[PDB]
C-alpha cells in the first residue's frame, strides 16, 4: 500500500536524501541481544547477555578475541560479524608481524569503516548488518568504540547496543562520572547493573547468560564465561 | 491459511525495515523440511539416529546414508537431500585432513563445524547438520543451522518435526544419562515422530565414544536394540 | 519504459537518452560561440558568477588541451572536466606515439569515439558535455570542430553551443551569408556581437571569457580582462 | 453469425406467445439427458429462447413451469459441466427481471459459495493447485447481475452473505498479494456497484413502462445500500493501490459515490492528500488521482449528505499543479485529466462579493467564496508549469544527416491533453482571468521562438485555445503581430526562392495557421491582412513554408464554411455578465438542462461563404489552370512546382468540401436489373448548395485526370506528386466536408468521457453541457458523413479507372496508397464492384 | 509531487528534463547536515564546523569532521560521514602518489581535480551510487597562497574565498559576505568563524554541539592543525558573548 | 526479444540519408547525399565515403558514429590480412568479418546493435564487387541498391534503369539520377559525396569531376 520506490537497493538515494537500506540495516543490530561496554581510567570491559535457542543449547558467543589487547562484542548478523572478525584478526596479525607492535584501536576501527563502507556504495553487496563494541587498551589508554552498518564509528566512555540498549544508556550516562575513577570490580559491577537495566523483571542475570570481557594495561583481553563471571556477579546488589 | 505477503520479502540482499532478512529466513524455513534426526550428548558418548525413508525394497539400503564419517573420531548427520550436503561433507573431511597433515593432531568438532560454517558464508545452502564426535574435551554435539550459525547442544533434533522432538528431548534428557539410556530414549522419540513401527531398514543409528571410533550400528546390532525397547 | 531509461533504440529508432543529454547541455545554462577567420579562430562565452565569495579566476569554461589547442565546454561541469582530461591524455599519447602534435580534427574524432562508447553501452550514461575546439592546422590554417554527446563531429565556419545556440546559429548564418572574410578584430567583434545580441546582456568585460588562436601566434591564449575591455569598447564606439 | 442469431432471438424473445413456453419445454426437455451432450444443447436453447420477461398474471404460464426443475438440476450437480454456466446465466436473467416474485432464499449460500469457487482463490498451508480439469465458466458479470437481482427484500441474508464474502476475500485484494485471481476480483469489484446503481435507477428514477415495476417491498432501502457500501468499500480502497492500476477501483468508487458520498469521499481524500505531498510513494499519486476523477461529480455536487462537498476541490487542484512535469508521462496525463475534469464541473471565478453578502450563504458556501479567489493564481501557475513542459518538450534534432520531421505517439498525447485542459480552463474562466492568461500566452509565444515540430505546435495549440475562448480580443492581440512580423520578415523576396526559410518566419506561420481556426465571423475582420500574407507565402519554395501556408488556407476555409457549436461552456452564457447578480457557486455541478441547452451555432454567413468562394477563386484556380497547361503541351514545369500546386489544390478541397457540390455525371446504364427503385439519400445538412457558380470540383476532376495521364506518360519518377494526386482523387470522390477518421476519433473520445463522467443513477440524461453539445455536433457529423448508394456516374467510374491504374503502378508506395483510396471508392458506390472486376 | 517512472533510480540515467536526479538527491542529503564553514585569509585558511553531539556518552573529538588529507592540506566535510572518510582516504592516497612520483607536495587545484574525478566517476555508472559527502579542502604554501576549494557530490570543484556547506549554508554565506576576509589574518578570522558557526546554530533544532576548528597558514608553516585550546576557548567565548 | 532491437535499428537506418550503389561492368560507384544542415557546417571536413583499403571503399546510411567505429575495425582487419598474406583483402572476406563484428555487438547483451547499414564496394581479380551489410549481420550481394530515405523507391528506379553492361560514366550518371530523385533540391558538389572502385583503385571523386558529372545532366 505504501511501497517505497527507493528502498529496493542500497545504491538508490531517496528524494529525502537518505539510504533506506542503510537505515534499515542499522535497525537490524537492535534485533540482537543487549551488550554493554565501558571503561575506567586504566581498564575497559565488555559485558554481554548471551542467549540460547533452547535450554539444552549452550549459548551464543557474543564476546570474541580479535587480539590479546582487543576484544569485541557482536550485535546483529553473526555471519557479517565473523567476516569482520577474520579481517580484523588478520590486520592485527599483520601489524604485529611487520612492526612488532600491537595495532592501534583507532586504526583498526578506521579499517573496519572502509571495509564496511565499500558495500554501501556497490550494487548487489548488502551492508554488514552488524554492530560491534570494540574495546581495548593501547598506549593512549583504554577505549570503547562503537561501529554500525552505516560504517560510522564513535568513541565512548560507555555504550550499549542491541535490544533495549536505551535503559542501559541512561544508567551509564548517569554514572559515567563515577566509572572513570572506578576500580576494576566496581566498573564491572556498574556494567552488570546496566545490563540488568535492559533485562525484563522476569529475567535475572545469571552465570550462564552473562559474559564478561575485560582488558587492562597489565591484563590481556580475557573472557569470563559462566563460573569465571560468578565472583563478579555475586557482589551485585539486588535489583530494585 | 490465506496469502500473507509483504513488499519487502522476496529480496535476497535487502534488509526489511524491522531489520530482518525475510527471504533467507523463509529459505531456512524450507530447509527444515528434511527427515527427522536426533542427537544426544552424554559423558559416555554421542548417539545419533535418523529415519531412512527408503522408497522400495530394490534400493540398496546402504546406498542411502543419512549419517556419515567426517573422521574416525567424528560423526555427522544431515536432514534433507544428501546432495546439498555433499559439498559441506567434503569440505569437512578435507579440512580435518589438512589439520592432521599440518599439525599431527585431531581436529576438534568445534573447529570442524566452524570451518564448515566458514564455507557456508564464504547462500542459505539448504542443509542442517548435527556434528557429533568425541574430542579431548570430551563427547560433544554441535548443531549447525542452515543459517550457518553453530552452537553446542546437550541434545538436539533436526528435521520435519525437530521442535516436537526437542520438547520431548527436554523432558527425558539429563546429564547422568548413559549412552545406552540415550539410545533407548532417542529411539522412542523417532517412533513417535515417525508414527511407524521401528525396524532396521527405516532408521540408521551411529555412536561415538572415547573408547572407540565412529561406529555405525550394523543391521544385527540395530535389531538387538529395537527388540530391547 | 526500458527504452528511455537506457541507451537502446526506440520503435522509430531514436536514442531518447541522447536527446536527454542534449537537453542537459542546455540545463547547464551557459552559452558559447565560436567563429573562424582567414587568419584566426576565437571562442567567447559568458562566465557569470552567482556568488561573490566564489573566485572569478578559478571558474572558467575555457581550457587548454594542448599549448596550440584551446577548448570550451558546456553542460554539466564535472563531465566537462572529465572530457577535458581525456582530451589532454589523448593528445599527449598521440604526441608520444607519432612524434607530432595532434590535429584538432583527429582529437575531436577520438573524443567522439569515446562518447560513442557511452551511448552504445547501457551501463554508462552519455557524457553530458559538448566540446568546441580551436587550433591552427598548417595545411588548412584555423579550424573549428565540435563534438556532440552522440558522436557526431563536424567542422564549422562558426558555431554555437548552449541554451541559445539556435538563435546564435541563425545570427551566424545571417552573418556568413555575406562572405565577410574576417580579420582578428572582425572575428572578435562578430563573436561578441552574436553573444550580446542573443543573450541581450550587453556584457561587461569581466562577464565573458575569451580565447583565441592565430596563424601568427598558434599558441592558445586566454585574453585578459583589459584586452577584452579594449575590444568591447572599440565595439561600443561603432 | 452466432452472436447475431442469439441477439435476434433475445430481441424477439419477450414477444413470444404466452403458450410458447410450455411447447418450448416439451420440445427440448427430452434432450435433457445429463450424461449426453444433448443436455448442453437443451440448456443452451433454453437460455437463448425461454422468455424470462412476462407480466405477473402469466408467470405460471412462464417461469413457474421450469424454474424449479432447472434449479434442482443446478443444485444437484456438483461437478462443473459446460452447461452450468449457461444455466446460471439463465437464472440471472430470470432473477433480474423477476426481482421480488422469486424468493431466492434457499439457494443463496450455494450460489455464493459456487461463485467463490469460481474465483479459484488459493487457500491452505498446502496451497495445492487445482486440477484445472473443470472450468467453472461463471461469468462474473452474470454472477453480479444475479446477486444484485436477488439483493434486497425482507430477508437480509443476501446482504449478510455478500459482506461475508467480501470480508473473507479482503486479503487477496491487498496489493502485496497480487496474482492471477486479481483480474477476476477486479472484474467483480467493477461490476457490482454498477449492478446496484442500475437496480436503483430502475427502482426510483425509471419511467413507467410495460415491464413489471419492481415490487415496493423488495425495492432497495437506504439501510440496504448503506450495508452494501460498508461491505465493499474497504476492498475498493485496498484495490486503489493495487499494482494493476485501479481503473476498476475508480469506476467502483464513482458508482458507490453516486449513492453514498459521505461514506466514500472522506477516506479517499484522506489517502489522496498525503500522496500529493509524499515523495517516496509515487504510485499513490496516480491511483488516488484516478479515483478522485471517478468521484469528482459526487464530490462537487454536495447535497448536504456530504456537506464539506467542494471545499476540498481547490487545495487538491493547487497540489496537483506540481504533478504536471516533463519527467512523468503517466503523472502528467492524469494530472491533466484531474485539472480538466474538476474544471469542467466547476465554473471558476473569484466570488469575492459572495462573502461580502450579508445572508443566504452557508458556512461551507462562504468557505468556497473565500477559496475562489485563488483560481487566478491556480491558472497562472498551471500555465507556468505547462510552459515549462514545453521548454522540456523540444525536439533537439541530434542527427547531423537528417531532421526527425515526425511526432511520436506519446508527445502527441501530452499535446492533446495539454491543449484540451487549457481550453477547458479558459472557457470555464471569467473575463479578467482570460485576459491575464491571454497576455501571458501572448508574451510566451511572442517573446520566445519555438521550433515548429513539437514545441511550437503545442504553443500554437495553446494560443488557439485562448482565441477559441475569446476570439475578438484574442485575435486583436495575436493577428497584427504575426502579420506585421511575417510581412516585415519576407520583404526581401529572395526568401521565396530560398529553401531554408529561417525559423522565425516558419514559427510565426505555424502560429498563424493554428490561431486561424476559429469562428469565422470574428475572423472576417482580419480579411485583407490574412489574404495578403497568404498571397505572399503560398509560393515560398520550401517543403515547409508552402505546406504551413496551405494549412492556414485549409483551416480558414474549414472555419468559414463548416458548421460547429462555438460556445462549449458548462453553463449556457456563463460568465458573460459583468455584474455579480450571476451567482457562480450555485452553478457548481448542476448537470442536465438539455432543453435549455441553448447552443450557439456558427452558421456560414453570406459574407463568410462569399469570402470563401472569392478566396478559393483567387488561389486554387490559378494553380489549377497552371496544372492544365502542364497537362497540355505547355508550361513545362518542375516536379516541385507540380507538388506545390497539388498541395494547394488538395488543401483547398479539404477546406471547401462543404461549399462545392458533389460531382455529377450520367449514370452507367448497365448496372443491374432492379424492379424497385434505387435512390440516393439527400440530407439538407445546412448545406444550401449554390449551383449558380460553376463546380470547382468538376473542373478539378477533369484537370487532375489529364495530369494523372500526363505524369504517368512522361514522369513516372515523380512519386510525391502522385501521393498528392491520390489524396486529391480520394477527396474529390467521396469527401463531402467531413473526415471519417476525425469522426471516429471524436466518437471514441465522447464514449470514453461520457463513461467517465456518467451519472447513471438519476436525472436519466443527467450529463454535462459540454458533452451534450459534443454529442449534437457528432450527430451532425454522422449526418453529413453518411451517404446512401449513389449513381455510379461515369465521372466516378473514370476516377476509379485512374485509381486502379495507379494501384497497378511501378512504385509500391503509390500502389498501396491508391489501393486504399480505390478500396474506399469501391465501398462507396453500390454495384461499383461489378464494373471494375473485369 | 513525486515521479514513479524510475528515471531517478539509477545514476546512469538522464531525466527528460536533462537532470540526473540521484546526484541532486545526494546534494539534498548534504544539505541535511550540520553546517561546515571554511574562510580563507591572506596568511592562511581557517576551517570551522559544528560537530553535533548526539549523546553525552560519546567522549570527545569523535565523529571528527576534520581530516588531514596531507601534511599541508586539511579537509572539512559534510554529509554522510562514512562516505566522507572514504573520500579522505582517496585524497590521502592521491597525495601520497603525487609525492612519490613528482617529489613535492601536491598542489591544490590538482588534488581537488582528481578527487572530483573520482566523485564524478561514481556518478555516471549504473552500479555505484554518488557520494553523499561534500567537503572543503584548503592548504597554504609560500609559492601559492591560501587556497580553498569545495567539492559537491556532482563532481564540480570551485575555489571559494569563503564557502559554507550544510543545512544553513545560505545564512553562513550571507554572514561571511558581511565580512572582509581578504585583508584579515587567520587569528581574528578564527574569532569571526566562531561567531558564524554560533549564530547559524539552532539550539532548539539541534540539542547541542561541540565546536571544532582547524586552520593552516604562515603561522603554522603550512601545516594543518587543530587549533590550540587557548585560542579555541577565547573564540568560543567571544562568539557566545557576541551571541548575547 | 533481441530481434526487436534489430528491427528498430533497421528503422534507424531507413531514417538515414540516401546512399546509392551501382555495379558497372568495369567499375563500381558509391554515392550518397551529404546535405548540410547549415552553411556553417563545412562540407570538406567530413566524408561519408571513406576507404578501407586502396581497392575498397564504402558508404553508409544511418548513424555516423557507428560508421566510424566500423570503418576503424574494417581498416584494422584488412591490414591484419595484408600482414598475414601480403595480398589485398577480398571484398567478400572483409564484408564477412565486418558482419562478424556487427553480429557480435548485437549478440552481446548490455549493448545496442549498430544503427547503420553499409554498402561495400571493391575491385579485385579484375572484377567489380558490391555488398550491403545490415545491422543484423547479414550481408548480401547486389548489382545495385539504395539505402536510407526512399530506399525502395530508389531500388525500383534502379531496377528500371539498370543494364547488365554499362560504363563507369553511365553508372555514375544513373547513380546521380537516383539521388536526384530523393534529394530535396539544389544538388551541388558540396551536397553530394561520390566514390568509385576500379582497376585504378578506390578514389573519392573530387568536387571538380563531380561538378562535371552533374553538368552532364
Amino acid at each position: 500500500m505504501f511501497r517505497n520506490q527507493y528502498d529496493n537497493d542500497v545504491t538508490v538515494w531517496s528524494p529525502q536524501g537518505r539510504i533506506h537500506q542503510i537505515e534499515y540495516a542499522m535497525e537490524a543490530v537492535k534485533q540482537g541481544s543487549a551488550t554493554v561496554g565501558l571503561k575506567s581510567k586504566t581498564h575497559a570491559v565488555l559485558v554481554a547477555l548471551k542467549r540460547a535457542q533452547s535450554e539444552l543449547a549452550a549459548h551464543q558467543k557474543k564476546i570474541l578475541h580479535v587480539d590479546n589487547h582487543i576484544g569485541i562484542s557482536i550485535a546483529g548478523l553473526t555471519a557479517d560479524a565473523r567476516l569482520l572478525c577474520n579481517f580484523m584478526r588478520q590486520e592485527c596479525l599483520d601489524s604485529r608481524f611487520v612492526f612488532d607492535r600491537p595495532l592501534p584501536v583507532s586504526r583498526l576501527v578506521s579499517l573496519i569503516g572502509s571495509k564496511t563502507q565499500i558495500p554501501t556504495q556497490r550494487y548487489g553487496r548488502r551492508p554488514y548488518g552488524v554492530g560491534l563494541l570494540i574495546a581495548g587498551y593501547d598506549d593512549m589508554g583504554p577505549h570503547i568504540f562503537q561501529t554500525c552498518p552505516s560504517a560510522n564509528y564513535f568513541d565512548c566512555r560507555a555504550m550499549s547496543i542491541g535490544a533495549r540498549s536505551q535503559s542501559a544508556r541512561t544508567y551509564l550516562e548517569r554514572h559515567m562520572s563515577e566509572f572513570m575513577e572506578c576500580n576494576l570490580n566496581e566498573l564491572v559491577k556498574h556494567g552488570l547493573r546496566a545490563l540488568r537495566e535492559t533485562l525484563p523483571a522476569e529475567q535475572d542475570l545469571t552465570t550462564k547468560n552473562v559474559s564478561i570481557g575485560i582488558v587492562g594495561k597489565d591484563l590481556e583481553f580475557t573472557i569470563y564465561d559462566d563460573d569465571d563471571v560468578s565472583p563478579f556477579l555475586e557482589g551485585l546488589e539486588e535489583r530494585p | 491459511m490465506f496469502l500473507t505477503r509483504s513488499e519487502y520479502d522476496r529480496g535476497v540482499n535487502t534488509f526489511s525495515p524491522e531489520g530482518r532478512l525475510f527471504q533467507v529466513e523463509y529459505a531456512i524455513e524450507a530447509i527444515k523440511l528434511g527427515s527427522t534426526a536426533i542427537g544426544i550428548q552424554t559423558s559416555e558418548g554421542v548417539c545419533l539416529a535418523v529415519e531412512k525413508r527408503i522408497t522400495s525394497p530394490l534400493m540398496e539400503p546402504s546406498s542411502i546414508e543419512k549419517i556419515v564419517e567426517i573422521d574416525a573420531h567424528i560423526g555427522c548427520a544431515m536432514s534433507g537431500l544428501i546432495a546439498d550436503a555433499k559439498t559441506l561433507i567434503d569440505k569437512a573431511r578435507v579440512e580435518t585432513q589438512n589439520h592432521w597433515f599440518t599439525y599431527n593432531e585431531t581436529m576438534t568438532v568445534e573447529s570442524v563445524t566452524q570451518a564448515v560454517s566458514n564455507l557456508a558464508l564464504q547462500r542459505p545452502f539448504g542443509v542442517a547438520l548435527l556434528f557429533g564426535g568425541v574430542d579431548e574435551k570430551g563427547p560433544q554435539l554441535f548443531h549447525m543451522d542452515p543459517s550457518g550459525t553453530f552452537v553446542q547442544c546437550d541434545a538436539r533434533a533436526i528435521g520435519s518435526a525437530s521442535e516436537g522432538a526437542q520438547s520431548s528431548l527436554q523432558e527425558v534428557y539429563h546429564k547422568s544419562m548413559t549412552l545406552k539410556e540415550a539410545i533407548k530414549s532417542s529411539l522412542i522419540i523417532l517412533k513417535q515422530v515417525m508414527e511407524e513401527k521401528l525396524n532396521a531398514t527405516n532408521i540408521e543409528l551411529a555412536t561415538v565414544q572415547p573408547g572407540q571410533n565412529f561406529h555405525m550400528f550394523t543391521k544385527e546390532e540395530l535389531e538387538e536394540v529395537i527388540k530391547d525397547i | 519504459g526500458f527504452d528511455r531509461h537506457i541507451t537502446i533504440f526506440s520503435p522509430e529508432g531514436r536514442l531518447y537518452q541522447v536527446e536527454y543529454a542534449f537537453k542537459a547541455i542546455n540545463q547547464g545554462g551557459l552559452t558559447s560561440v565560436a567563429v573562424r577567420g582567414k587568419d584566426c579562430a576565437v571562442i567567447v562565452t559568458q562566465k557569470k558568477v552567482p556568488d561573490k565569495l566564489l573566485d572569478s579566476s578559478t571558474v572558467t569554461h575555457l581550457f587548454k588541451i594542448t599549448e596550440n589547442i584551446g577548448c570550451v565546454m558546456t553542460g554539466m561541469t564535472a563531465d566537462s572536466r572529465s572530457q577535458v582530461q581525456r582530451a589532454r591524455y589523448e593528445a599527449a599519447n598521440w604526441k608520444y606515439k607519432y612524434g607530432y602534435e595532434i590535429p584538432v580534427d583527429m582529437l575531436c574524432k577520438r573524443i567522439a569515439d569515446i562518447s560513442q562508447v557511452y551511448t552504445q553501452n547501457a551501463e554508462m550514461r552519455p557524457l553530458g558535455c559538448c566540446m568546441i575546439l580551436i587550433g591552427i592546422d598548417e595545411e588548412q590554417g584555423p579550424q573549428v570542430y565540435k563534438c556532440d554527446p552522440a558522436g557526431y563531429y563536424c567542422g564549422f565556419k562558426a558555431t554555437a553551443a548552449g541554451v541559445k545556440q539556435t538563435e546564435s546559429t541563425s545570427f551566424l548564418e545571417k552573418k556568413v551569408k555575406k562572405k565577410f572574410d574576417w580579420t582578428f578584430e572582425q572575428t572578435v567583434e562578430t563573436a561578441i556581437t552574436c553573444l550580446s545580441t542573443v543573450l541581450s546582456i550587453d556584457f561587461k568585460p569581466s562577464e565573458i571569457e575569451v580565447g583565441v588562436v592565430t596563424v601568427e601566434n598558434p599558441k592558445f591564449r586566454i585574453l585578459t580582462e583589459a584586452e577584452i575591455d579594449a575590444h568591447l569598447v572599440a565595439l561600443a564606439e561603432r | 453469425v452466432e452472436n447475431i442469431l442469439k441477439t435476434l432471438v433475445k430481441s424477439c424473445r419477450p414477444y413470444f406467445p404466452a403458450d410458447a413456453t410450455a411447447e418450448m419445454l416439451e420440445e427440448w426437455r427430452p434432450l435433457m439427458c445429463p450424461f449426453d451432450v444433448t443436455m448442453q444443447k437443451a440448456i443452451t436453447y433454453f437460455e437463448i429462447f425461454l422468455p424470462t420477461s412476462l407480466p405477473p398474471e402469466l408467470h405460471h404460464k412462464g417461469f413457474k413451469l421450469w424454474f424449479d426443475e432447472l434449479i434442482g438440476l443446478w443444485v444437484s450437480v456438483q461437478n462443473l459441466p459446460q452447461w452450468e454456466g449457461q444455466l446460471v446465466n439463465l437464472f440471472a436473467r430470470l432473477a433480474t427481471d423477476n426481482i421480488g416474485y422469486i424468493d431466492w432464499d434457499p439457494y443463496v449460500p450455494k450460489i455464493f459459495t459456487r461463485i467463490l469457487r469460481s474465483l479459484n482463490l488459493p487457500v491452505g498451508s498446502s496451497q495445492v493447485l487445482v486440477p484445472r480439469f473443470l472450468t467453472n465458466a461463471y461469468d462474473i458479470g452474470h454472477a453480479v447481475i444475479w446477486i444484485t437481482a436477488m439483493m434486497g427484500g425482507p430477508s437480509k441474508l443476501v446482504q449478510k452473505h455478500l459482506a461475508g464474502l467480501f470480508n473473507s476475500i479482503t486479503s487477496f485484494y491487498h496489493p502485496s498479494n497480487n496474482g492471477r485471481w486479481l483480474n477476476k476480483l477486479m472484474k467483480l469489484l467493477q461490476r457490482l456497484p454498477n449492478s446496484v446503481v442500475r437496480r436503483l435507477h430502475r427502482e426510483r428514477y425509471k419511467k413507467p413502462s410495460w415491464l413489471t415495476p419492481v415490487p415496493d417491498s423488495h425495492k432497495l432501502t437506504d439501510q440496504d445500500v448503506t450495508d452494501f457500501v460498508q461491505c465493499i468499500i474497504q476492498p475498493v480502497l485496498l484495490a486503489m493501490f493495487s499494482k494493476t492500476g485501479s481503473l476498476e477501483a475508480a469506476q467502483a468508487l464513482q458508482n458507490l459515490a453516486l449513492m453514498r458520498p459521505e461514506l466514500v469521499i472522506p477516506p479517499v481524500l484522506e489517502r489522496t492528500y498525503p500522496a500529493l505531498e509524499t515523495l517516496t510513494e509515487p504510485h499513490q499519486l496516480t491511483a488516488t488521482l484516478s479515483c478522485v476523477i471517478g468521484v469528482a461529480r459526487s464530490l462537487v455536487s454536495g447535497g448536504r449528505w456530504f456537506p464539506e462537498g467542494p471545499t476540498h476541490m481547490l487545495p487538491l487542484l493547487m497540489r496537483a499543479l506540481p504533478g504536471v512535469d516533463p519527467n512523468d508521462f503517466s503523472k502528467c496525463m492524469i494530472t491533466f485529466q484531474f485539472i480538466a475534469t474538476f474544471s469542467t464541473l466547476v465554473p471558476l471565478v473569484d466570488c469575492s462579493s459572495v462573502l461580502q453578502e450579508r445572508n443566504d450563504l452557508t458556512e461551507v458556501e462562504r468557505e468556497l467564496c473565500s477559496a475562489t479567489a485563488e483560481f487566478e493564481d491556480f491558472v497562472l501557475q498551471f500555465m507556468d508549469r505547462c510552459f515549462g513542459l514545453i521548454e522540456s518538450s523540444t525536439l533537439e534534432q541530434t542527427r547531423e544527416e537528417t531532421e526527425t520531421e515526425k511526432m511520436t505517439h506519446l508527445e502527441s498525447l501530452v499535446e492533446l491533453g495539454l491543449s484540451s485542459t487549457f481550453s477547458t480552463i479558459l472557457t470555464q474562466c471569467s473575463k479578467e482571468i482570460f485576459m491575464v492568461a491571454l497576455q501571458k500566452v501572448f508574451n510566451f509565444s511572442t517573446s520566445h521562438i519555438f521550433e515548429t515540430r513539437v514545441a511550437g505546435r503545442m504553443v500554437a495549440d495553446m494560443c488557439r485555445a485562448a482565441v477559441k475562448c475569446c476570439p475578438e480580443e484574442s485575435l486583436k492581440l495575436f493577428v497584427p503581430h504575426c502579420c506585421s512580423v511575417i510581412t516585415q520578415l519576407t520583404m526581401n523576396d529572395d526568401v521565396l526562392n530560398d529553401e531554408e526559410l529561417d525559423k522565425e518566419l516558419l514559427w510565426n506561420l505555424q502560429l498563424l495557421s493554428e490561431i486561424t481556426r476559429v469562428d469565422g465571423r470574428k475572423l472576417l475582420l482580419y480579411r485583407e491582412q490574412l489574404v495578403k500574407i497568404l498571397q505572399r507565402t503560398l509560393h515560398l519554395t520550401c517543403k515547409q513554408g508552402y505546406t504551413l501556408s496551405c494549412n492556414l488556407l485549409h483551416h480558414l476555409l474549414r472555419s468559414t464554411t463548416l458548421i460547429y457549436p462555438t460556445e462549449y461552456c458548462s453553463v449556457p452564457g456563463g460568465f458573460d455578465k459583468p455584474p455579480s447578480e450571476y451567482f457562480p457557486i450555485k452553478d457548481w455541478g448542476k448537470p442536465g438542462d438539455l432543453w435549455n441547452l441553448g447552443i450557439q451555432w456558427h452558421v456560414p454567413s453570406s459574407e463568410e461563404v462569399s469570402f470563401a468562394f472569392y478566396l478559393l477563386d483567387s488561389f486554387l484556380q490559378p494553380e489549377l489552370v497552371k496544372l492544365q497547361h502542364c497537362g497540355d503541351g505547355k508550361l513545362e514545369m518542375s516536379r516541385d512546382d507540380i507538388l506545390q500546386s497539388l498541395t494547394i489544390v488538395h488543401n483547398c478541397i479539404l477546406g471547401s468540401g462543404n461549399l462545392l457540390p458533389p460531382l455529377k455525371g450520367e449514370p452507367v446504364t448497365n448496372l443491374v436489373p432492379s424492379m424497385v427503385s434505387l435512390e440516393e439519400t439527400k440530407l439538407y445538412t445546412g448545406l444550401e448548395y449554390d449551383l449558380s457558380r460553376e463546380n470547382h470540383r468538376e473542373v478539378i476532376a477533369t484537370v487532375i485526370r489529364k495530369l494523372l495521364n500526363h505524369i504517368l506518360d512522361n514522369s513516372e519518377d515523380d512519386t510525391k506528386s502522385l501521393f498528392l494526386i491520390i489524396k486529391i482523387i480520394g477527396d474529390l470522390l467521396q469527401f463531402q466536408g467531413s473526415h471519417k477518421h476525425e469522426f471516429d476519433s471524436r466518437w471514441k473520445s465522447f464514449n470514453l468521457v461520457k463513461k467517465s463522467m456518467e451519472n447513471r443513477l438519476h436525472g436519466k440524461k443527467q450529463h454535462i453541457r459540454a458533452l451534450l453539445i459534443d454529442r449534437v455536433m457528432l450527430q451532425h457529423e454522422l449526418r453529413t458523413l453518411t451517404v446512401e448508394g449513389c449513381e455510379y456516374k461515369k465521372i466516378h467510374q473514370d476516377m476509379i479507372r485512374d485509381l486502379l491504374r495507379l494501384s497497378t503502378s511501378s512504385y509500391s508506395q503509390v500502389r498501396n496508397k491508391a489501393q486504399q483510396t480505390f478500396f474506399a471508392a469501391l465501398g462507396a458506390y453500390n454495384f461499383c464492384c461489378r464494373d471494375i472486376i473485369p | 509531487s513525486s515521479i514513479g517512472t524510475g528515471y531517478d533510480l539509477s545514476a546512469s540515467t538522464f531525466s527528460p528534463d536533462g537532470r540526473v536526479f540521484q546526484v541532486e538527491y545526494a546534494m539534498k542529503a548534504v544539505e541535511n547536515s550540520s553546517t561546515a564553514i571554511g574562510i580563507r585569509c591572506k596568511d592562511g585558511v581557517v576551517f570551522g564546523v559544528e560537530k553535533l553531539v548526539l549523546s553525552k556518552l560519546y567522549e570527545e573529538g569523535s565523529n571528527k569532521r576534520l581530516f588531514n588529507v596531507d601534511r599541508h592540506v586539511g579537509m572539512a566535510v559534510a554529509g554522510l560521514l562514512a562516505d566522507a572518510r572514504s573520500l579522505a582516504d582517496i585524497a590521502r592516497e592521491e597525495a601520497s602518489n603525487f609525492r612519490s612520483n613528482f617529489g613535492y607536495n601536491i598542489p591544490l587545484k590538482h588534488l581537488a581535480d582528481r578527487v572530483a574525478m573520482y566523485v564524478h566517476a561514481y556518478t555516471l555508472y549504473s552500479a555505484v551510487r554518488p557520494f553523499g559527502c561534500s567537503f572543503m579542502l584548503g592548504s597554504y604554501s609560500v609559492n601559492d597562497g591560501a587556497q580553498l576549494y569545495m567539492i559537491d557530490p556532482s563532481g564540480v570543484s570551485y575555489g571559494y574565498w569563503g564557502c559554507a556547506i550544510g543545512k544553513a549554508r545560505q545564512a553562513a554565506k550571507t554572514e561571511i559576505e558581511k565580512l572582509q576576509m581578504k585583508e584579515m589574518t587567520c587569528r581574528d578570522i578564527v574569532k569571526e568563524v566562531a561567531k558564524i558557526i554560533y549564530i547559524v546554530h539552532d539550539e532548539v533544532k539541534d540539542k547541542a554541539f561541540e565546536l571544532e576548528l582547524s586552520w593552516v597558514g604562515e603561522l603554522t608553516n603550512g601545516r594543518h592543525e587543530i587549533v590550540p585550546k587557548d585560542i579555541r576557548e577565547e573564540a568560543e567565548k567571544y562568539a557566545k558573548e557576541s551571541l548575547k | 526479444g533481441k530481434l526487436v532491437q534489430i528491427e528498430y535499428a533497421l528503422a534507424a537506418v531507413a531514417g538515414g540519408a540516401p546512399s546509392v550503389g551501382i555495379k558497372a561492368a568495369n567499375g563500381v560507384v558509391l554515392a550518397t547525399e551529404k546535405k548540410q544542415k547549415s552553411i556553417l557546417y563545412d562540407e570538406r571536413s567530413v566524408h561519408k565515403v571513406e576507404p578501407i583499403t586502396k581497392h575498397i571503399g564504402l558508404v553508409y546510411s544511418g548513424m555516423g558514429p557507428d560508421y566510424r567505429v566500423l570503418v576503424h575495425r574494417a581498416r584494422k582487419l584488412a591490414q591484419q590480412y595484408y600482414l598475414v598474406y601480403q595480398e589485398p583483402i577480398p571484398t567478400a572476406q572483409l564484408v564477412q568479418r565486418v558482419a562478424s563484428v556487427m553480429q557480435e555487438y548485437t549478440q552481446s547483451g548490455g549493448v545496442r546493435p549498430f544503427g547503420v547499414s553499409l554498402l561495400i564496394c571493391g575491385w579485385n581479380e579484375g572484377r567489380p564487387y558490391l555488398f550491403q551489410s545490415d545491422p543484423s549481420g547479414a550481408y548480401f550481394a547486389w548489382k545495385a541498391t539504395a539505402m536510407g530515405k526512399n530506399y525502395v523507391n530508389g531500388k525500383t528506379f534502379l531496377e528500371k534503369r539498370y543494364n547488365e553492361d554499362l560504363e563507369l560514366e553511365d553508372a555514375i550518371h544513373t547513380a546521380i539520377l537516383t539521388l536526384k530523385e530523393s534529394f530535396e533540391g539544389q544538388m551541388t558538389e558540396d551536397n553530394i559525396e561520390v566514390g568509385i572502385c576500379n582497376e585504378a583503385g578506390f578514389r573519392r571523386l573530387t568536387p571538380t569531376e563531380v561538378k562535371d558529372y552533374l553538368a552532364a545532366i
